[PDB]
């Protein structure tokens, strides 16, 4: 039933007695469900160390992975550019999923087209799909450039992106001078971040490879910034703001910040802002190129060093205090501009926040996961805060990254209990947070189910989730946050300390039992 | 607005297309005539999307894993192939269920073989066998395994049927290979059909010789209800209050044992004709069970469908149906009295997948709220024959609408409200037109039955009349 | 006992069995405690509407007030000025409490001195205290200005601040040209915001009243901004940023932003930033003066209109969308500067967030409290978001402000169930949230105990607290947040929608009972 | 640092002051002589603060309401006067208790008469009576009312004693008027004395003629422990494990009935001599109960104090004391083994109130940690006589230190760690010197007893050796 004054959505409508009896009758009569005691026994078993051993013996089964496929990152990178239509050569279902994924994370329109390859193409290729799709996309949505990635179908059948685009231009489907960069983004290689890397390198090679004769390093007195796969608009904004404060001329290549934050003003803008073609053309004239996320920008690094002759500085992700300091000092040395008083003041206020909150942060144990550069920045900032990252997980990280983060942990006494896992998924992490319980998790929305499972064991075993990363689906507008620089470190510190404080408040809210420690002042 | 105005609208929108795309898309746009009872003479459907036109359609994997097989809770559904499709479809669709996740129910979990380069080069059959063994070791309470193929599985010549059969014989467990690779077909609809054939061939006929189930002449099975936000539960409550026994749900909150028990029912109540009319027809053929299409969207339609369902049984069921209608009449009458004045005479454009484009028009009109345009992502011509009788005269009909086409249609028609998916929501919100997600109920619901209709009216009122729509234009512009 | 590997603080140390038995023996043997059934019955009675009627019949007893005393606001205002020492004429315990209060809220040093009046001064007066304190403060802390407020002791004994300061200057205790503005800030009139108003008006009268001869309105082509009692640094920052983007010359009067966010760089700065004396001297030459919080800046408004001859615009607090729009349009017409594309884009982005989140925000019921301007801005934004403010409480509000907020509620259909209470405290609100349960509370840290009490009735009766306002003691660095302008509205919207989503996630976390609605995507 | 260097430091800090302030403050700074057993010949204390010098001391209301009376849980403490004092003191001090807040315990609530202008001009006595009536109506389970006076009460001629007496006779309830107006005295210490007199005169004697309490020769009371973060509980656990019966706690987690039962104990264990030595002396005089000062800060001090307390009873108590010491020796030995190397030989300056400046030196030295400077906010000369012995040679002693004085002392001495209140924490953290709040244990604790010492060592290690202190200087400066 329903009351017109107080209408109930699914929760708590289905907690009604009549719905309860209906569901119980359905379960008993026809579901043939396992007895509740067997279910409880199996769950308790899944919380154990023996189950953790069996879990970590997994070789072919992946449960709840913490990564996506390359063309998603390619689509994001392509959205970074001005009036650019991401165009994924392959099957339409992939584009539908990419668009919905980014729609849910960013809560914004995501424009991406497919050539809608079908079983007919599976034996004949997507060449005609390429010609028709390029022509239709240009005529219909009028992009200034079309950035082409691939789905795993096109990668498997072996579609020659370069030949297909060239034949499209030759036959007159698309103008010969229309920029159509391309990158092969195989979904069975790496993760979404290497798709971003591949897309960016393809666009840079399209716009710079054939015109390196007139390029002089430093002639435009600018620094190139390649952000990598980034889903926090605040990170783009903070990098631009920090470089503007220093008076450093910069070119932010693949800047999707404008198109992912378009105003709702009565019209829909399919394109907005983004890196111009002129900026990409003039990029080899910069003083240097700085990669914000080096651990997934390898291909871009090799292209920039080998072709633009840029001596790319060995910089960690500008996260935390020491690494942001290194970023600012390197920028100051490359550009010759001194670090302004505003950035020094920002650093001092971040340090003040650390001093203010260190007692609550000290000793807290964390499980965390995400992309490699983000994870290692989180680990470094955690070590700077006196926290103990006990479980570090990067499903798409590699052994070099693992050695780097192990070296980072070995330089601090707060990394002694730390362990780094690569190639493991969130089911492995569920086992880890059961057998070696941390105080909190830091990760994306997929961690919520883990927090569910721990709560099922008991309130005293619950590991609350702190939502930092990608994707975040069950909270609104967190994509506007910042994680880079002093500002991002301040945001992360505030989130962490206040998560600790809200957990403590919940634990001490029981009157006459635990509320003796329900302090007003913390 | 006149039919000629809509015709000129269609031509004007089509003008910007290349000639081939223009002539193709001309066949997918029509002006509704409710008198006509045929579609092939008015519209074309179930056809390939034009490349590069930003089609909203998905793939066969979405229509099979995400739609039919996925909701089945006590089964473990392996997204066989690279990590992407399973990751994007993990808990994206709100097919609600009761269970202990990771123990006896696995709907919102992403089981995948996580294909790497070596899996593509050498194949994944050995990986699939080892994955099945690890699944049994780590999830011993699962009541069956389904293997949903992704594009490379059918592209690299993987033999998942043999792996399924061998590991099923060895493990004494039902393992269903579903060749739902995303390149097959043109949309999710072929996913519906392939998943239906998988259910028919691997699961349905396992209790054919089992007579231990106590059957009654009041046995019905809900077919093609996926419990979106609890829709199937809100329909089953009314089915059982009418005195019938709902033996199975297909497939929202659906157990595999329910599917195996379906051939024992007396009436199949097919809600989504598009996705499970195939299994309904096969059940009618082989097992003799008659099926009928039914509609629980809005009070008028649910009353009519309840009476129709009760007319297929004896007089006790008819009396129970009248009692149910009498007890639920005040609820939807009060809902209508509260919400009709704020929604009366407001034009809606809908673009949902294959059953909700039609089949919710009655729910809109029960609040006095007209529909001026409708469209299908992946429907067949039978869907359109059922659509014309329900759509009003001189309304717009679009099959596989493009992003630009939808944009232009909304720009000229200027509907009061739009109902579509997540890939249109923010586009149309930025234009100031209130938007309701009609796939996920905007994380609300259910919308089936009388309780679902109350929720439906509340949500439509909350979004249509929200203050935020009087604010998109800055006062200084 | 304690284990060296895992040392327990009070929680959960006192949950140990031996401590439990010790506490039980203490309670039974000597505490003479009421039986638990009596306590439960009394509490249940306190949750009823009959108890609510008795509670609202209160005429003399105040329980858990939502306000402070005037000299606190005077100290904040004084801290707003450059190299200025707040100097409270009265007893030292007041200054200790003000400094502790602001230290806990801001987590920063708060510099304030007292002349440490004692029982000897209770009959003679604070003249000698004034002279000695002024001399010692100037000689020891070297302020450029001393802003003098009063404690209730000095107000009761009738200390003449003006005569005391003049006599101190005449006898060489302090230089004659040393600025010593004064304001009487009785703790038994109004609240802390009244003290801020009084202090600001006293400083403005000190620096402008005698030099109005050479003042021409608009001669400096600037707009004066008086922020009022403000404890969010982001509010000062956002007002300055918005006026800077508009190209509008402005003078922020009483700007404590720098001194309350000094960097931790190895030295302690007792003074930093602040409104210069030249700025306050030149303020009458501005185009106009805009009061950000008019409902507690009455005295300042009368001084500015009557003496500076500025026609102060009738503007609401720039909170929400409509009121921020009105603020920007008024600034545009006063300064002649058009609203830039950046601010219009910010407005469109806030509107986009509203459209994105309205479904979760719609119909949600709120209880809220705080200072009048902040509360009325919160109510306006809530009505803009489709939320239903059910209980609006302003302990220090008045009937004029009540009529204004009732008028605002009457314009929207979401204010029909709203009720506005003035002169009521947090115990009244406890009764209100029991008898007419809202979905959430928005208020300062003192609300946590209310959330405690509701949870004691049951989880289904718990009203979670959303911490917006002053003071915030149990969370860290929330004082850095923003509440004004589009940026502040975005922050408030994010906080509200994510609080709703966090509560729903908690309610649907029980596996096999409520987790059918534990949606990944919201 | 040599004694001559300390004297030069004192002069080179004092020269900034005007002559009168210089000569006054010169009496409040000293170089500690551990060979001198008198304070009047070395330092001056309990004197008025110099105006305008940013003294850290509070008022009599803070020492009475916030300190002594406030912790008593089952009483309702009315902050009589304007809203400010009660609001700032509400739940500022972590005097922990067990109870149902708002029902049977009221420690963290702010009861106030919220004085307005009319209350100031006309008096608040009848307002106080009506407030008491409303308190009884709305909080019927309260076991007594205390009325803590704020400055206007003493300045406007309010007769709260008459109101308390009359309403107590009418209501048959203990109503205690406390004349703790902030202008009285020079600091919180006179608040201690006035609150002690209030306890003695209005509460203590109510069970003088009552013999229903079963007394034992093992009866002790804890006097001057305020359960800061649970300190009193961590002391009482050790007291009762020694076989003793702790009848009362004064006043952390203390009930009014426990206070009324205190005259029946055999030994008063005075922890904070400064705040409750008055009531201890009165109890010794009128009731004959001997009292002794005791110290539970750190292992050496708590072992010595436990042995001293056991020496005042028979041999069973001494044997129980030895058993307790043996059982707790491994715990504090393991704490020392874990934390001594990280804190060994590290200099600390302390500025706390009346007891913890001394009385915690042993806890620091048990971790191999030297105290080079110490000072009192509001101590008397007896406090300094007890301070000289515990302080090492050539250490700095400061009474009522000014903000500038503390700043300069820390600047030259450069201590490894500072222990003081919240009004110094951020000042000294900005200079890069690790800070420990020694009033509230930085929202940690307890620090009393062996468990408290483990917490003390952990907190000292966490703050002293925090990485954040190697970061205040930017690398480019
Ligand atoms: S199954 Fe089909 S697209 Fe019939 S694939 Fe799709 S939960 Fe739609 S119009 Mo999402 S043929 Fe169901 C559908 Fe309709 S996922 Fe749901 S709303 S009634
Ligand atoms: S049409 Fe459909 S969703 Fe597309 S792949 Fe094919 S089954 Fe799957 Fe998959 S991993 Fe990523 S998302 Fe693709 S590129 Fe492959
Ligand atoms: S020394 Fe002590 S704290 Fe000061 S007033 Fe006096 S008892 Fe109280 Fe009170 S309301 Fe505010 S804080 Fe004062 S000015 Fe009066
Ligand atoms: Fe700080
Ligand atoms: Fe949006």
């Amino acid at each position: 039933s329903q009351q017109v004054d107080k209408i109930k959505a699914s929760y708590p409508l289905f907690l009604d007695q009549d719905y309860k009896d209906m569901l119980a009758k359905k379960r008993d009569g026809f579901e043939e469900k396992y007895p509740q005691d067997k279910i409880d026994e199996v769950f308790q078993w899944t919380t154990t160390k023996e189950y953790q051993e069996l879990n970590f013996q997994r070789e072919a089964l992946t449960v709840n992975p913490a990564k996506a496929c390359q063309p998603l990152g390619a689509v994001l990178c392509a959205l970074g550019f001005e009036k650019t239509m991401p165009y994924v050569h392959g099957s339409q279902g992939c584009v539908a999923y990419f668009r919905s994924y980014f729609n849910r994370h960013f809560r914004e329109p995501v424009s991406c087209v497919s050539d809608s390859m079908t079983e007919d193409a599976a034996v004949f290729g997507g060449q005609q799909n390429m010609k028709d799709g390029l022509q239709n996309c240009k005529a219909t949505y009028k992009p200034d450039m079309i950035a082409v990635s691939t789905t795993c179908m096109a990668e498997v059948i072996g579609d020659d992106l370069n030949a297909f685009i060239n034949n499209s231009k030759k036959e007159g489907f698309i103008p010969d001078e229309f920029p159509v960069p391309f990158a092969h983004t195989p979904s069975f290689v790496g993760s979404h971040v290497t798709g971003w890397d591949n897309m960016f390198e393809g666009i840079a090679r399209y716009f710079t490879l054939k015109s390196m004769d007139d390029k002089v390093v430093g002639s435009n007195k600018k620094i190139n910034i390649v952000p990598g796969f980034e889903t926090y608009l605040g990170n783009f904004r903070v990098i631009k703001r920090m470089l503007s404060e220093m008076g450093v001329g910069y070119s932010l290549l693949s800047d999707p910040e404008e198109v992912l934050d378009t105003p709702a003003d009565g019209q829909f803008r399919m394109y907005a802002g983004g890196t111009t073609q002129e900026e990409m053309k003039d990029a080899p004239n910069a003083l240097n190129t700085v990669l914000l996320q080096p651990w997934h920008l390898e291909k871009t690094k090799k292209f920039v060093e080998g072709t633009w002759k840029h001596e790319v500085p060995k910089l960690n992700i500008p996260m935390g205090l020491d690494w942001t300091d290194e970023f600012l000092m390197k920028v100051s040395e490359i550009s010759g501009q001194p670090i302004p008083a505003s950035l020094t003041k920002e650093r001092g206020r971040l340090v003040d926040m650390m001093t203010d909150s260190h007692t609550w942060l000290h000793g807290k144990r964390f499980a965390l996961w995400g992309d490699p550069d983000f994870v290692m920045g989180l680990v470094k900032f955690l070590l700077e805060l006196g926290c103990e990252p006990v479980h570090i997980l990067c499903h798409n990280g590699n052994k070099r990254w693992k050695k780097a983060v192990d070296a980072i942990l070995a330089a601090s006494p707060y990394g002694k209990n730390a362990t780094v896992y690569i190639g493991k998924d969130l089911w492995h992490l569920r086992s880890l947070v059961f057998t070696d319980k941390p105080d909190f998790m830091i990760g994306n929305s997929y961690g919520k189910f883990i927090q569910r499972d721990t709560l099922h064991k008991g309130k005293e075993f619950e590991v609350p989730l702190i939502r930092i990363g990608f994707p975040i689906f069950d909270r609104h507008h967190l994509h506007r946050s910042t994680t880079l620089g002093y500002e991002g470190a301040m945001q992360i510190l505030t989130t962490l300390v206040n998560s600790i404080l809200e957990r403590l408040d919940e634990e001490t809210r029981g009157m006459q039992a635990t509320d003796y420690n329900h302090d007003l002042v913390r | 607005m006149s039919r000629e105005e809509v015709e000129s609208l269609i031509q004007e929108v089509l003008e910007v297309y290349p000639e081939k795309a223009r002539k193709d898309r001309n066949k997918h746009l029509a002006v509704n005539d409710p008198a006509v009872t045929q579609s092939k003479k008015c519209i074309i459907s179930n056809k390939k999307s034009q490349p590069g036109l930003m089609t909203i359609r998905g793939c066969a994997y979405a229509g099979s894993k995400g739609v039919v097989w996925g909701p089945i809770k006590d089964m473990i559904h392996i997204s066989h192939g690279p990590v992407g499709c399973g990751q994007y479809s993990r808990a994206g669709r709100r097919n609600y269920y009761i269970g202990t996740t990771g123990v006896n129910a696995f709907v919102t979990m992403n089981f995948t073989s996580d294909f790497q380069e070596k899996d593509i080069v050498f194949g994944g059959d050995k990986k699939l066998a080892k994955l099945i063994d690890e699944v049994e070791t780590l999830f011993p309470l699962n009541k069956g395994i389904s293997v949903q193929s992704e594009c490379p599985i059918g592209l690299i010549g993987d033999d998942i049927e043999s792996v399924s059969k061998v590991k099923g014989a060895e493990l004494s467990k039902t393992i269903v290979p579903v060749r739902c690779e995303g390149f097959r077909g043109v949309s999710q609809s072929l996913g519906h059909h392939i998943a239906n054939d998988a259910v028919r061939d691997w699961v349905l006929g396992k209790r054919d010789e089992d007579t231990t189930f106590a059957s009654t002449p009041y046995d019905v099975a809900i077919i093609g209800d996926y419990n979106i936000g609890g829709d199937a539960w809100s329909s089953r409550i009314l089915l059982e209050e009418m005195g019938l026994r709902c033996v199975a749900q297909w497939s929202g909150d659906g157990s595999i044992s329910e599917i195996e028990l379906t051939p024992k029912v007396k009436l199949n109540l097919v809600h989504c004709y598009r996705s499970m009319n195939y299994i309904s027809r096969h059940m009618e053929e082989k097992y003799g069970i008659p099926w009928m299409e039914y509609n629980f969207f809005g009070p008028t339609k649910t009353i009519e469908s309840l009476r129709a369902i009760a007319a297929k049984f004896d007089e006790s069921i008819q009396k129970k149906c009248e009692e149910v209608i009498a007890k639920y009449k005040p609820e939807w009458e009060a809902v209508v009295a509260k919400y009709r004045p704020r929604l009366e005479g407001k034009r809606v454009m809908l673009y949902i997948g294959g059953l909700r484009p039609r089949h919710v028009i009655g729910a809109y009109e029960d609040l006095g709220m007209e529909v001026v345009g409708t469209g299908y992502e992946f429907a067949h011509n039978d869907d359109y024959d059922r659509t014309m009788k329900e759509m009003g005269d001189s309304t717009l009909l679009y099959d596989d609408v493009t992003g630009y086409e939808f944009e232009e249609f909304v720009k000229r028609i200027k509907p009061d409200l739009i109902g579509s998916g997540i890939k249109e929501k923010f586009i149309f919100q930025k234009m100031g037109i209130p938007f309701r997600e009609m796939h996920s109920w905007d994380y609300s619901g259910p919308y089936h039955g009388f309780d679902g209709f109350a929720i439906f009216a509340r949500d439509m009122d909350m979004t249509l009349n929200n203050p935020c729509w009087k604010k998109l234009q800055a006062p200084w512009e």
